[PDB]
């Protein structure tokens, strides 16, 4: 293996000229695939393979598919066949390029996510002589679909126990999520309390005999503002909870207690988005293009 | 093309003489920082005494003595994976081909105190992943093996480290070329275990298992071979190794947050990504072969694109 | 227990039989063009 | 075929500095764009200036995750050549000469760390009035390390009212001798504190959901349950996520030495293949 992953996807020969036509303007969108062969099928990419006990899934079930499935790009379409580049498995991808389908800008030197269709309706193509949807996932950057994937978590949270807008370079996008039952939801909550616990350690005690300090300089300092109102507990507990003198350590000459309480929560913190979420697999690296990119433009990206 | 790798390393713990290219290579750090690791990292109410005892008394007589401290610039560099296999051979559920590789080891090596050397390796294992210093953060994967030269005590190896497999043209008795094998007693599939049985691409990991439980230590690895990806590898195998999961976190205003489940007494297994088969579908065969004068069933692959990237992916 | 709680069903199995198809054609039934043959490469176990 | 850079020195520069730049073969420097013709006035230290005054190590190790990194091949009286390394395949020998406390093995993956101890990497260009400062290249395997370590001195410094880190069989102090430690740890509160803000919600949220965590066993029930507050869940994701991101820092170079020396001594130059 020199070459990328090519993958030929195949057209039935009673397709309109129409969804043809349609098609040539999708060349540089982003498909999956459930395995990795290298003649798929048309079926394979509808959303026919997006089913969950037989019923078109949700905003949390896709967010598994698109880290369950391999990716691949849309080079060109021709009335023979369908030609993907595989991404993340075969090293070797030169000169690869994608399609922005945000309702955002693409700064260069980001990196890129992708989520399921969820800001208002999807630029879905509709094949009906087969009777087959094609759904495109979108391409968010990765600093901002963490705010995306954290209210949406919060929805799922709320919903199973008893907002909706974001804000990102001064614009507003509504956030339409559902989630039609509720394993999904819990599904994602346990992993959510799981990496909750392993961050408490010894050392949170010594941490937090410190939040006064950090009152202190909340008053001392500027930035130490910004930071400490957005901050829903900590405002609360140095003025409303006390810790007394915490005992001795076991064995307090030869292990250290903050170094394990900080060094397993860098590990702890790196999986925890990529757990509720997905990876970033590429990033825009505009060599002589324009700067920035409008949404709809063709880009050129270099897999993560 | 691809991409070679040298390193010339002493032969206590391998012999390429005797390892048959294909065969992994495994590198090791410095003895000499487990003592600060473990200084720093053992649990309240446990002596990384423990651990000094283990490495001193190994390094007592496996090779040299000397040099292995500080001023050491030639050292026990690289490791057999097959070696590795065999020290821990009780362990590995497919019994009969993990006690030949055993005894063929044990005879096919230098013959004497090496009976010695691998109840020192075992040992030695044991220990670390005791005083919670573990193994997978010190052992990574150098290459296939491709080529050597050996002299008095001292070798000199060349190996694949990225690209194809067969595309390395070396001078054997048979083939310019030669395929990756792994022994028949480390291959485990995550594949059919949990019933996907597909065609198509297939990662190669390299798992570590652990088991803390009190003076029960328990550590093995093998080489997986799955469809999934790098994340959800980690769920797949979490899934079907539940009871040491179970027996590993149960068993391992004042706040008092002492005696809590910690990420290292709650780890039991650690796994890299090291290579890829994009074929059509993946065969391999079992054939018995051998290694001198005895016989050992090894795995024999095709077409592996070894990767890189060498970042641990643990599971607690 | 054997005993009968009012009710009765109507059980449905289905079933797959092979069976050996005789097909017959008239003459000069279809016409099937025939294009060109292509040939492209693709990287392999280590060769073409 | 591999991607070229051309930075063009321009004139005055003293020939006491360019003797200096003459020693400059082998160290790494970043872009914000990819070009073929690069001014100086672009990978100097003030071109990042996040904030005003120069970076934090928080805007450092922002800044080293998306600008794309190029390694100055050699350089010539008049100019300055350099290949982009994370795409182009450099076919020429892409040595890389170490600027590191620590040794480099034969077989190690190599990541970048801002000056996070004694910084001297700089080169203080005076005549043109800009000055370039070189990451840190150290093994993958000492990256979780470094910062862990380098942070709780700082959180332990803050908590006024042998911490020596090894490899190779080598030991480097981190406890700097003059404690009057002002200006590295006025370049890394952010950080400190960024990071223990997250921590501190992360458990006063844990403990404010479950009523039975700690209060039925803190041995028995939190193992047992191991086997707008919704507004506030969002605040730590949100922000615990972009820290682990940062913190992430994948490889981009590996040490492969064919034939050589089989140690890196900080100052030694050794060849380097791409990942």
């Amino acid at each position: 293996m020199a070459m990328p992953f090519e993958i030929e996807v195949l057209l039935p020969g009673e397709l309109s000229p129409a969804e043809t036509s349609a098609l040539q303007k999708c060349e540089g969108k982003i498909i999956t695939f459930s395995t990795l062969r290298h003649r798929a099928s048309l079926v394979d990419i509808a959303l026919s393979s997006y089913y969950i006990n037989g019923a078109p899934p949700d905003t949390l079930s896709l967010l598994e598919a698109y880290r369950m499935r391999f990716a691949a790009v849309i080079t060109r379409v021709i009335p023979g066949k369908l030609l993907a580049h595989a991404i993340g498995v075969g090293t070797p991808t030169p000169g690869l390029f994608i399609q922005n389908t945000s309702p955002v800008d693409l700064c260069n030197g980001d990196y890129i996510c992708l989520l399921p269709p969820v800001f208002g309706s999807a630029d879905s193509i509709r094949l009906d002589s087969v009777g087959l949807e094609i759904v495109f996932p979108l391409t968010i950057p990765q600093t901002l679909m963490r705010e995306i994937i954290a209210k949406v978590v919060a929805r799922a949270v709320e919903r199973t126990a008893a907002a909706d807008v974001i804000c990102y370079n001064g614009r507003r996008y509504e956030l339409e999520t559902n989630l039609q039952h509720r394993d999904g939801s819990d599904a994602a909550i346990r992993t959510l309390v799981l990496n909750l616990m392993f961050s408490i350690n010894e050392g949170c005690l010594l941490l937090l005999a410190l939040i006064p300090t950090l009152l202190v300089q909340g008053a001392h300092d500027g930035y130490v503002n910004l930071l400490i109102q957005t901050a829903n507990c900590v405002r609360e507990t140095g003025q409303l909870i006390n810790i007394p003198p915490m005992p001795r350590i076991q064995d307090g000459h030869r292990r250290f207690p903050i170094y394990e309480t900080i060094s397993s929560w860098i590990s702890t913190s790196s999986r925890l988005g990529d757990t509720l979420g997905t990876r970033a697999i590429l990033r825009v690296c505009v060599f002589d293009g324009p700067s920035t990119v409008h949404p709809g433009d063709r880009t050129a990206v270099i897999q993560v | 093309t691809t991409q070679l790798i040298q390193q010339v390393s002493l032969t206590d713990f391998f012999r390429p003489d005797i390892e048959h290219a294909g065969s992994i290579v495994l590198i090791l750090r410095h003895p000499s920082d487990m003592i600060g690791e473990a200084n720093t990292l053992t649990q309240a109410g446990r002596d990384p005494d423990v651990l000094l005892e283990g490495l001193r008394n190994l390094f007592n007589a496996c090779t040299a003595p000397w040099t292995v401290g500080e001023g050491g610039g030639l050292r026990a560099y690289v490791t057999s994976l097959s070696f590795i296999a065999a020290c821990r051979a009780e362990e590995y559920t497919d019994k009969q081909a993990a006690d030949a590789n055993r005894t063929a080891i044990v005879s096919a090596y230098g013959c004497s105190r090496m009976e010695t050397r691998l109840i020192r390796f075992s040992e030695c294992l044991r220990a670390m992943v005791q005083c919670h210093v573990f193994p997978h953060r010190f052992i990574s994967f150098f290459g296939s093996l491709l080529e050597y030269t050996i002299q008095d005590n001292l070798c000199n190896i060349t190996a694949v480290a990225k690209g194809p497999q067969e595309a390395a043209r070396t001078d054997k008795t048979s083939t310019r070329r030669v395929t990756a094998n792994i022994p028949a007693c480390v291959f485990w599939d995550v594949d059919k275990d949990l019933h996907l049985s597909a065609d198509g691409l297939k990662h190669v990991f390299l798992v570590f298992v652990y088991t803390q439980r009190r003076q029960r230590e328990g550590v093995r690895l093998h080489l997986a071979l799955s469809q999934l990806n790098e994340q959800c590898f980690g769920r797949g195998i979490g899934f079907l190794l539940g009871r040491i999961r179970a027996e590993n976190a149960a068993w391992g205003w004042t706040g008092d947050f002492r005696g809590l489940p910690t990420q290292l007494s709650c780890m039991y297994a650690a796994y890299t990504l090291i290579g890829t088969i994009p074929s059509e579908s993946v065969r391999y065969t079992r054939r018995m072969e051998r290694f001198g004068g005895y016989n050992v069933p090894t795995i024999w692959l095709e077409g592996v694109v070894w990767g890189g990237t060498n970042t641990w992916n643990e599971c607690y | 227990t054997g005993f009968h709680p009012g009710i009765a069903f109507t059980v449905v199995r289905q079933d797959r039989f092979a069976t050996e198809q005789l097909l017959y054609a008239e003459r000069a039934s279809e016409s099937y063009f025939v294009g060109q043959i292509q040939v492209h490469h693709h990287d392999a176990i280590g060769g073409v």
